[PDB]
């Protein structure tokens, strides 16, 4: 099997998902900076 | 309180269904799995798991009070079953009692070994079903990544992508690991039945004492995972 | 409000019923919760009792079923055969027995967790899919995460450890019975209480019991 | 032990979460969304 | 850049993967493993019905199978049954040898290759985070954690693992074929009716896997 | 940092489930093996090959070769005293191999209730929010939770464990030299081959790195 | 680069990582145990048909490999059949059981490392949200801890483990190498021909993971 340490840290994980998930809920993005992130990733994949 | 569970199991298992149902998502886990598993069985055997598995779930098995009951009229005297109408058949032709031994305990073996068969592929089934959503999760998410337009768009096709993990998840702990138990369970009540035809059809070729095969029946019945119901 | 609560408890507890249900019959989930509920109000007569009342009847010549059981067929049955064959078999069923309750409780344990993490699952696509209306995250993370907490404290704090104790007192009824075994065959060959006194002593220290000493 | 997937799933988890911290490098807190939110959360745990 | 990210995600996870395997195997054992993979995978097994034919054939007379042919020979040669017995068994252990060592290389494969896709995950993210106020650098970083993790997955998922198991099954059928072959070659030399071996070899037919009637 | 309150949720959390498993004088005992091989020194087992080359040629402080010489004095056959000497090794291995067991439920018990402490924690958190600027610090005394059960899975409990086996194990080497050493004095042999077949132990399967 | 280094995180795993394994294994062992690393890295295994062509061409005459010379050296001294047998016997077993033991200790190295990086993390998970008034400044933050986990994984997988994986290989060659040349040594003693041994010395070469070559 696995090590149970790769068990508690895909719960931590997603734990922090959860939280960071309920963070950006309530935030806005800058439409600029996400501008300039989209065409970095779609340069990056191709 | 047993119509109470039995409705808490049946409204879990709708409300899961319900989730589950949409067309893609699933398509990509269920052809991923079977790809994977065709290397392991043939579609002839992946068949007649399928086959095996749906006559477990639609038939219900051949409670042994009714197997033992009739095993005794018969002993006292001297059918809708196949594998007792099998051995009956073969007594009644005229053959000695080592030929009927090893054939239906090789009929017995081969129950076990397609029952043991249906496990397996079910069980791997299982086990291949959640890498294959997530597969599918991080194909999707590769794919939104490249497609990086609207930040409003960023929650629903993510949700989307993580949605293929989702299946996995409920394709494995719900449906094939279920009904790998549900086979498990099956030829263990099956093999029960055909050990108990065994013995019966032993004494009445025999000729043994009705009452000490009766015991004999009820000691097998007292045995295994039916001790709880006691 | 209440909704949350019961659809977390709905994944929880009606997955892990329905798995185990296709695994276990109804008729033997009652009888492995039967089991656990004698198991968890009825303390084990201690092996130093047995002792004592087995030697008392070992000088001579209740409140004990299974040694109820062992006069009663000795008063009958003259041989010590059948006397040994029938008490083991009693050993032998509550031996089976046990082990079917703490396999049950065991899978129960087992199935929990995975109903809990499919359970956040949901919560967090829900809590993605929605991601802009206040009425609609609060019951999302609400499910994830009481999905979660549920999944973790009935694995962790109402199945297994009542598994657990389950074993415990299998080995303790084991030890008890065997204990009896050999107070009725002593009896029946009339040994001297001293003797069998002293190979007892060893019998006390086996296993779990070895600690404390 | 535990299944083998889980390495995948727990990378799988920390990559996504870890995209959703970049994507708070340059959020902006709205006070009114918190609010609503925070009375949802109150709502949903009963209390 | 685009393709660059790709041959850095398929440098991290294979190269990784070799290195850690070729630090458990020799490095022509991993070429022993790859031509028996290859074997098993391009040619089809011969099956058992055929064998049984030609045994049955060869039992009332008295080849392209190469085990087969030696048997035949040690037969010819005027030697006794436990020579012949002791011959083919050691060929059957030596066959089943080397698949299992197959089935291990290829399992270390795709046991090692989701360490190296979060090895790879890790490396991104924190080449992401660190570089949070570079919007062109951050592309790169997360193309290589996602692009290695798929990668992984995919290896582990979808062409190591299942060549272990399909080399498991090739393994299996092969004993089965040689055991067959043992036992024909057993029946011929012994001189018994050409019904009785042909009925017992059919017997076979129900062994393992092959239950799909 | 340091919280009382989610240590003794942890704590509190893994001895409800231990004495679930186990009883609370078990687990008294255990402790009670840990201190004594931890606060303790297993001698040294040149120095007990020693000391039976000593009594070789004259013919006791370790309370296994007490009793061996004990067992020896009246004059006992062979059969009794190694069926003694085997019964408290096997004992004390057993006692041992219990104190192991705890301490690897102890371990495997404490990140699971790390676990449930800092769900439990978010749960009051997300249930109480007041302030945006308090979202961040309060989960951090829920994490605080999780690590402790990290480090009592993995610099406590499991080291225990293993130390407690380790001690298992030179224990039981100790032993079987000393039966060695009383078998050869009940068989009268001489100081030399005694001496060989004592110190061919020395490199048993955890002493031959020393070399 | 300088975003990959950090002394806090790789002190912590190295140290916890040390600290738990010294609960096991003395320092004397663990020194021995990397002596023995060392050993299997720095210097090869000698080849099997090297050796079989040593032994028959010191055959007929009646040096490189300690095992061969004090094999000689102890002929020489004119010992018996039985004492040649248990000397080379006992060699055998003790560098069998040094190199499992130093494989042990590497896989108890390998098994910690990753532990003791998930503790790391959890501190720095924590550091950081201990210092967050918004969700801005929290990249290196977390670059940190997961630094710390990409330490421990990478010595997990990628220092530790395989250098049992080569402790193991190398006791696998070193066994096949130290039964030559036990069996040479035995040969010799008894002073049969070179060509006879040679026929059967061959058929077991390819052993265990060996049998896929051919």
């Amino acid at each position: 099997g696995l090590p149970l340490w790769m068990g508690t840290f895909a719960d931590l994980m997603s734990l922090l998902m959860c939280f960071f998930v309920l963070l950006l809920s309530f935030s806005e993005m800058d439409v600029l900076k996400f501008k300039q992130i989209a065409g970095s990733m779609k340069f990056a994949f191709g | 309180l047993a119509t109470l569970l039995g409705l808490i199991g049946g409204f879990a298992f709708v409300i899961m269904a319900m989730v589950l149902g949409d067309v893609t998502s699933i398509l990509i886990v269920v052809g991923g799995s079977i790809f994977v598993v065709l290397m392991k069985f043939t579609m002839g055997q992946f068949f007649g798991a399928t086959k095996i598995a749906g006559k477990a779930f639609m038939f219900k098995a051949d409670e042994p009070e009714d197997l033992i009951a009739k095993i005794v009229e018969m002993a006292d005297a001297a059918i809708n079953n196949t594998f007792m109408q099998k051995g009956i058949d073969l007594l009644v032709d005229g053959h000695d009692a080592d030929v009927v031994r090893a054939a239906l305990k090789k009929d017995i073996a081969l129950t076990d070994e397609r029952h043991t068969q249906g496990t397996g592929v079910f069980r791997a089934f299982g086990d291949v079903a959640p890498a294959m959503g997530m597969i599918g999760t991080l194909v999707g998410l590769v794919a939104m990544l490249s497609n990086m337009d609207d930040p409003k768009a960023i929650g629903p096709a993510m949700a989307v992508a993580l949605l293929t993990t989702l299946y996995g998840a409920i394709l494995s702990n719900m449906v094939f690991f279920p009904i790998a138990d549900k086979l498990s369970l099956r030829r263990d009540q099956e093999t029960l039945n055909r050990r108990l035809i065994m013995d019966g059809v032993l004494a009445i070729q025999d000729g043994q004492n009705p009452r000490v095969i009766d015991s004999y029946l009820k000691n097998y019945l007292n045995e295994g995972k039916r001790a709880l119901e006691i």
